């Protein structure tokens, strides 16, 4: 987290701030994950 | 973990300190080019005084740079020289042992994921002590942490707690540990 | 003088060797830095001017 | 929209400079360009500095321990091997 | 013969003259800082997506 961070053309150039209206709202398109609840094991008694 | 003698190539100034070896026997492949040089600069200078026209020994510092610029960039990559197991059958002679070395994803070479990841066969991150990499350790470890100048044998951010595990390949090699147990003793007394 | 000259037909080889690879390019790609912090404030937009027009006429009738 | 991280600059510099790392790193550059322009084929007089910088110094690489040939000759010293034209010269006009 | 061994070191240091330009070979890569309104939506982001980038 302390390692000094730059940003190449990709993410620049190809890119920008689009404004957005209050009222819509633009989600975040994000990774694929899934959530288990499992037990475990408790040594003594 | 597997320990061989120290050696080196012809670069820096090693062929004056072991001098006066001529050609090659049960050396290492850099021992040997070393070895060639030897006996390349001795012939040439030989031959030099013996005939005093001061070109010999450029002939013979010229072969001597053929020579090592072959030996330079010819080398084969394909090597696999890993030792583990019941068998080494690539190689008998003289070689460094693969090691491997510590890196900036992985600073102690503790093979958590990074077998499965491109490696597959993964030579063992050799002993603390083998090739400095120890401070490279350290310095991969101090990468992008602050301490708090109290401590300068660092303890205080935790270098105890991490350390290399016991085996570093995808499988602990278990025919060596029963060979150290149990030795093979050749020919024994029932045979 | 023959040694000479064949030592200078070497040499002069062995220099266009050097000028001829000596033309090969280099590139240079951009690294975008974020503003520091300060830069940023001083450069940031006054309230008075990103959203004004809250005041401007109105919504449900025209100007 | 995405992180990338510049580990070092040559010298490891901790994420905590912000217009340092471009000062450093356009001296770095200034002072490659620099050592390239004065290090090619164009030279004017410096070939007295690289030469009296080559001879002591290429002489002390071989007291220490060793000394690398990557080293002992391609650091800023090459060239620095050029006495040996003048002293031809010399010997020439007297030979 | 020593005259040859001269000239044999006179053609060889302009050679050697000539090959130590290639020696130095850096890396040339530039800084420039980010539009103001995109400096503004990156500091704002909460999320990174991937993890981290060593270039």
């Amino acid at each position: 987290l302390s390692q000094l961070v730059a940003y190449g053309a990709q993410d620049v150039y190809l890119t920008g701030n689009p404004q957005i209206t209050f009222f819509k709202t633009v989600y975040r398109r994000y990774t694929n994950f899934a959530i288990e609840s499992i037990q475990q094991t408790i040594n003594g008694s | 973990l597997y320990q061989d003698p120290v050696w080196f190539q012809d670069l820096s100034v090693i062929f004056k300190r072991p001098s006066e070896i001529i050609p090659t026997r049960d050396q290492s492949d850099s021992e040997r080019i070393n070895a060639m040089v030897r006996l390349v600069l001795y012939c040439s200078f030989a031959v030099a005084l013996i005939r005093q026209n001061y070109l010999y020994a450029i002939l013979g510092l010229a072969i001597i740079a053929i020579i090592s610029l072959a030996y330079a960039l010819g080398a084969k990559k394909t090597k696999s020289n890993e030792a583990y197991g019941n068998i080494r059958p690539y190689s008998v002679k003289r070689s460094k042992k693969s090691c491997s070395k510590s890196s900036a994803n992985n600073p102690f070479s503790n093979a958590t994921v990074g077998a499965l990841l491109d490696n597959e066969a993964r030579p063992p991150a050799c002993s603390y002590d083998d090739n400095d990499m120890a401070s490279t350790m350290r310095k991969n470890f101090n990468k992008g942490l602050f301490r708090n100048l109290d401590d300068v044998y660092e303890v205080e951010n935790s270098q105890r707690q991490f350390y290399t595990m016991p085996v570093t390949t995808a499988a602990p090699d278990l025919t060596a540990f029963g060979q150290f147990l149990y030795g093979s003793k050749g020919k024994t007394c029932k045979e | 003088t023959s040694f000479v000259l064949m030592l200078l037909f070497t040499g002069i080889i062995l220099i266009a060797t050097n000028e001829l690879t000596y033309n090969r390019p280099r590139e240079i790609q951009y690294r975008y830095l974020p503003r520091d912090l300060d830069s940023f404030i001083r450069t940031q937009e006054m309230p008075s001017a990103i959203f004004s027009s809250m005041w401007d006429v109105d919504t449900r009738r025209g100007g | 929209n995405v992180g990338s991280l510049e580990l070092n600059n040559l010298s490891t510099a901790e994420d905590v400079a912000t217009l340092q790392n471009q000062l450093n790193k356009l001296a770095e550059e200034k002072h490659k360009r620099s050592t390239w322009k004065g290090l090619t084929f164009r030279i004017a007089v410096q070939d007295m500095w690289e030469a009296l910088t080559g001879i002591p110094t290429d002489i002390y690489q071989n007291s220490g321990r060793v000394s690398l040939k990557e080293l002992l000759t391609r650091d800023d010293r090459l060239r620095g091997l050029g006495l040996i034209f003048f002293l031809v010269a010399v010997v020439s006009i007297f030979f």
